[PDB]
RNA sequence: UCUGAUGGAGGAUCGAGUUGAUACUGACGUGCAAAUCGUUCAUUUCAAUCACGUUUAGGGGCGAAAGACUAAUCGAAAAG
RNA sequence: GAGAACUUUGAAGACUGAAGUGGAGAAGGGUUUCUUGUCAACUGUGAUUGAACAAGAGUUAGCCGCUCCUAAGGGAUAGCUGAAAAGUGUUUAAAGGGGUCCCCGUCUCAAAAGGGAAACAGGUUGAUAUUCCUGUGCCAAUAGUAUUAUGAGUUAGAUGGUAACAUAUAUAUAAAUGAACUCCUUUACAUAGGCUUUACACUCGGGGUGCGUUUUCUUUGCACUUUACCUUUAUAACAAACCUUGGAAUCAAUUUACUUGGAGAAGAGGUUCGUUGAACUCAAUUCAAAAAUUUGUUUUGUAGCAAUAGUAAUUCGUAAUUAUCCGAAGUGGUAAGGACUAUCCUUGAAAAAAGGAGGGAACGGCUUUGUGCUUUGCUACUCUUAAUACUUGUAUGAGCGUACCAACAACCGCAUCAGGUCUCCAAGGUUAACAGCCUCUGGUUAAAUAGAAAAAAGUAGGUAAGGGAAGUCGGCAAAAUAGAUCCGUAACUUCGGGAAAAGGAUUGGCUCUGAGGACAUUAAUGUUAACUCAGAACUGAAACGGACAAGGGGAAUCCGACUGUUUAAUUAAAACAUAGCAUUGUGAAAAGCCACAACUGGUAUUAACACAAUGUGAUUUCUGCCCAGUGCUUUG
RNA sequence: UUAUCCAUUUAUAGGGAUGAAUU
């Protein structure tokens, strides 16, 4: 498992043939936060984000042939 | 304070062994167990490793020499008369 | 307390069987085998360990990255800094009193 | 023990496999039986 | 009777030498023509400690001259010999202490180990801790020479036979006394199964002439013929006298 | 167990009638020469630090 | 020379365990047992203890020595 | 159930007491394992039980082991002996590999605790699990050509730092030219002692949740409150070593201890390895100050794994919803690591395998002349990782073990035998303690029998007035204190001991008093921890190491100096050994001692401070006379 | 010295005046 920061590195991984699924986990803290995962041959690429907007807006620009599992 | 009056370093060896032999073995580990000087660096920090070897602590070179002590008379004889030529 | 029991085949404590305990999130207690600590590194001349390179067994060792495994000078890797400036000068040095000998000799 | 070659596992095998009974419609027309505790087959 | 100690040590079954951590055999340099006519000098790289004998021995490194590279010898080190010291083996080899010389290239009077008792056999003579042996005189024609050796006996060997000027180190290891059982068990344990002895009157006759009777006392005498045969050779062997000695 | 603590730090049951360990045992010899050491050596070196004592005199002392 | 600390040597001491086996000449002695049980005792940094592997084979081995041990067999094993 | 003291269930009373009839393994066993039946015999009483009998079933691996390496060593080859059988194993070996003429080179077996490519968590069955399922990883291998793509390098091999050294973060730190020939390192190593760090363990307090006590008291007692491998895990921190600067006696730094310095200390600033593995604002993010990208301030996340899993709860048809899983510390038990110190007439394996270096053999591409080379005309090319396509024989992951017992009835003792039999884990209280005794988790309440009665006698224990060894071969057996603290301690002595000599006093509970540390602010004030000593009152049937646990001493004599060893199953000793002492042989491959039928071999990887053969048996003080006898030995 | 025997080695130069060093 990796964790990356970088929305582009994320973008650039994702676009990439290797990746199959990603994965959706969302959780309250305290405001709900959540972590996209990205499945690849090699490893499991998580970023975590905090704020709802940006994970939206990351999971719908997300390539949509690549499939889609939501854990809660 | 002074913890033995002649024992000395042979206090480990309690009463056993005759008082004739303790006072021979301590006469020889007493220079078994001491410093020398290493003629290469100067420091009197050479120190018996095993039975004939002596290592410098400072200079980490090592000097065959006698069993108990870096040098015997024997050796250091026939080292006078070979220098003196 | 929980008890322990080895996992790997080997059930005496030899040097190479040392284990760690280890709560799971199971909440059970497990024994891990710890890998056998590898000794360092050391200079061809004065024996002592080099900076710079890793000290992982050979097995490891064959996986570590290059730069890991050297230095970058001379007899990197192999030789101390010390012992490498003591032999630059002692090669430029003996080859100058050969050089001022053979000139001499006349 | 847990541990075996090949060869003693399949031995063991056929020892356990000469250990049945007499199949009862041939005794419709065994004594060299043995126990794992009585008699130890040494082998 | 039944085979005695002494006779069963020659099967070599428990009696062979505990030698599983020695560190070689020590040797000098095989003979060579640069060592015939000419030095060559080895630096010692280290000095040991073998665990079988007293002496330390030193891991001195030629550089082979037939051939690129470094050979590597286990020579019994002479006292006051130090790593780092350039050691020079040959007919021309000055004379200092360490070096490898002819017999016949060393003045009289100078304190000799490793020696060769022939020529090219790599050394043979006074080689335990702390002994010596003096050259005693050359032969006018050379091609001879007279050692004493640390046995007290003079021995004439051929000049060309090469030694190693100096005293072999770890002098004085016998006057420590032992102080207990132990330190002789561990001593023996690195040599041999020679210990401990067993005085041969305390067994049975069976298995000793000494064995047997109500005293344990030898009963004969204790002064054996050399021609006596393996299993009765067990007193004093061809003893030529007994008893204290006067000189 | 509890209560039983709370009166040994009152100091209920540390009478010589309950001691069965000699004194060493109880409370290492080593150990307190240790502690005391070391709390000298920390305030030798901060008060040398804080220059409230001179190089020589630390050394000294 | 004397004093107080520090230090941690020794085939040092006590002592469980381990390894044994001093005494009761206890029990048992048609035994739980072809050598056990109970209490007592010796031993614990070393000539220490254990396991596996390996070597030595019978007028031979092996023996810190008791004619000990060498598969319940030893002043010459066991099998034919 | 025909039948129940010994089958099952519930309740109770108890035991085992983490040195366990608790969990894992090895040797050995071999189906005893599981389920369903079942009782002829066996299960020394019963028996419906069972390790019995019967029928079926059950053991899943690239990562756990073997397999590979080498050790003590075994077998074999060449020889050489021998009638052979066999004995030895390089003693006149032309004995596999490498590059490309030369170099190296007997083979093979021997470790399920040595060395060693790589796995974790959760779940799952009647019986298997690091093997199955889910998820997440890791290791090794991956041929040739051609395409792409990733990175470098170049108009033939990169770059920073004074230095210690560092740098490739591409999905993925893959590439930083390098032959022959070499030289190193890792693998790779003893013991003792303390100091220290971390993880696990234990414990304390707070928050939440559930349960329990509740005549009375109790802001209460108990349980849960978790987080694996992997990510060079990044960083942080620390012991060390090294570099730069610095230039030391009024010597200084510094450890528990000693260790260190003009061969360069302290101070200051750095580098690296190793410990560990989210530490530290670690990462990202919000807000302010530096410029054609740096420093301070918030939020988020158990750093990713990760909560989706576990755990403890509350509900809902009967499979789902919900809430918690976080604020601090102490003790030092175990394990590992570190830096050290000390000991040795003891110096405490090897190889497979892997790495580093020294050295500098070879050199673009397209086309062309002439006999790999000189040549003319042009330049955007060489390595490295990944993917795809085709060719190549089918272009991933072999085989074997895996159930169960491990003794209490699965092993060996003729047996379901009070015997023997190797390893790891190791809670609480009291305590020095892994002792003893009691307890929690786990296990058990079973032992070739039960009930009743309870005399003799036996056996294993208790207690006994007064006397106190009168008993007896003999104080045999038993009794006597015995912990800790304080005091006191003789003869003798090898000065080390004797010594716990001998011999006294105290000890509970309660209420207090005193001493012993760490952390910040502007010389003074606050916050907070450990049990360890010392002292005083009071108290009680004068008792308090209350049980458990736990020396009898002294005066002498004999023997052996001591530690150690011994007649397995009648003798443990004064016997053996021992250090010390003394004597003897031997200068070597034509030697000493010994083995062998021969060949050959052990000591010997040896060399007189050695090897071999003897006697005596620490120390102290001695060791007298006799060479006629018998031995041994020397000359001719 | 040729039989025979012994020793050493990788059978590795014919006799007289503490860097490496190989193509």
């Amino acid at each position: 498992p990796k964790q990356i920061t970088d929305i582009r590195k994320f973008l650039k991984i994702s676009r990439k043939p290797d990746t199959t699924a990603v994965i959706i986990m969302k959780k309250k803290s305290k405001t709900v936060i959540t972590k996209l995962k990205l499945r690849t041959k090699k490893y499991l690429y998580t970023m975590v984000f905090a704020d709802r907007k940006k994970a939206e807006r990351i999971e719908n620009s997300l390539l949509p042939s690549l499939k889609r599992i939501y854990y809660p | 304070s002074r913890r033995t009056k002649k024992v000395g370093l042979t206090g480990k060896y309690g009463t056993r062994y005759g008082s004739s032999l303790r006072k021979q073995i301590k006469k020889i580990e007493l220079m078994q167990h001491a410093k020398y000087l290493c003629t290469f660096c100067g420091k009197t920090a050479t120190k018996r490793t095993c039975v004939g070897i002596w290592k410098c602590k400072k200079c980490k070179r090592k000097v065959c020499g006698g069993a108990w002590s870096l040098t015997t008379p024997a050796a250091v004889a026939a080292k006078s008369t070979i220098i003196r030529l | 307390a929980q008890r322990v029991h080895y996992r790997r085949h080997n059930h005496y404590n030899t040097k190479s069987n040392k284990v760690r305990p280890v709560r799971t999130p199971g909440g059970k207690l497990t024994i891990h085998v710890v890998k056998k600590k590898a000794g360092k590194p050391k200079c061809a001349d004065c024996k002592t360990a080099i900076q710079g390179v890793k000290a992982l067994r050979p097995a490891d060792n064959y996986r570590a990255r290059r730069k890991n495994r050297t230095v970058a000078r001379a007899y990197g890797g192999s030789i101390c800094a010390r012992c490498i400036r003591e032999r630059i000068m002692r090669a430029f040095l003996f080859e100058e009193q050969k050089c001022v000998r053979q000139v001499l000799k006349e | 023990g847990s541990i075996k070659r090949f060869r003693l596992k399949q031995r063991l095998g056929k020892c356990r496999r000469q250990n049945r009974p007499v199949p009862h419609w041939y005794r419709l027309k065994n004594t060299k039986r043995r126990h794992w505790r009585r008699t130890k087959l040494g082998l | 009777g039944r085979v005695i100690r002494g006779q069963r040590k020659g099967r070599g079954s428990i009696f062979k030498s505990h030698n599983h951590h020695r560190k070689g055999a020590a040797k000098l340099r095989h003979l060579d023509y640069c060592e015939k006519k000419g030095y060559i000098k080895g630096l010692v790289k280290d000095i040991i400690h073998d665990p079988g004998r007293g002496a330390p021995l030193a891991k001195v490194i030629f550089k082979r001259t037939e051939k690129y590279g470094k050979k590597e010898e286990l020579i019994i080190a002479s006292e006051g010999m130090f790593t780092g010291q350039y050691i020079s083996c040959g007919t021309k080899a000055p004379l200092s202490v360490g070096n490898i010389l002819p017999i016949g290239k060393m003045p009289e009077g100078t304190l000799i180990c490793n020696l060769e008792h022939r020529t090219g056999n790599r050394g043979t003579l006074v080689k335990a801790s702390g002994c010596y042996a003096t050259v005693v005189g050359q032969s006018e024609d050379g091609k001879k020479t007279k050692v004493r050796l640390p046995s007290g006996a003079k021995k004439t060997i051929d000049a060309k036979a090469r030694a190693m000027v100096g005293v072999v180190g770890a002098g004085g290891r016998i006057d420590k006394p032992i102080l207990k059982a132990g330190v002789a068990h561990h001593k023996y344990r690195v040599k041999r199964n020679c210990w401990p002895k067993v005085r041969g009157v305390a067994m049975n006759p069976v298995e000793h002439p000494h064995g047997g009777g109500n005293h344990q006392h030898i009963g004969h005498p204790s002064t054996v013929s050399r021609s006596a045969p393996a299993g009765q050779k067990v007193g004093l062997i061809a003893a030529r006298r007994t008893g204290l000695l006067r000189g | 167990v509890r209560l039983y603590k709370l009166a040994k730090r009152k100091g209920r049951h540390m009478g010589i009638g309950k001691r069965k360990g000699t004194k060493n045992a109880r409370t290492n010899q080593k150990t307190l020469w240790i502690k005391r050491q070391r709390v000298l050596r920390r305030l030798l070196k901060r008060l040398r630090d804080s220059k409230k004592v001179d190089r020589h005199l630390y050394h000294s002392f």
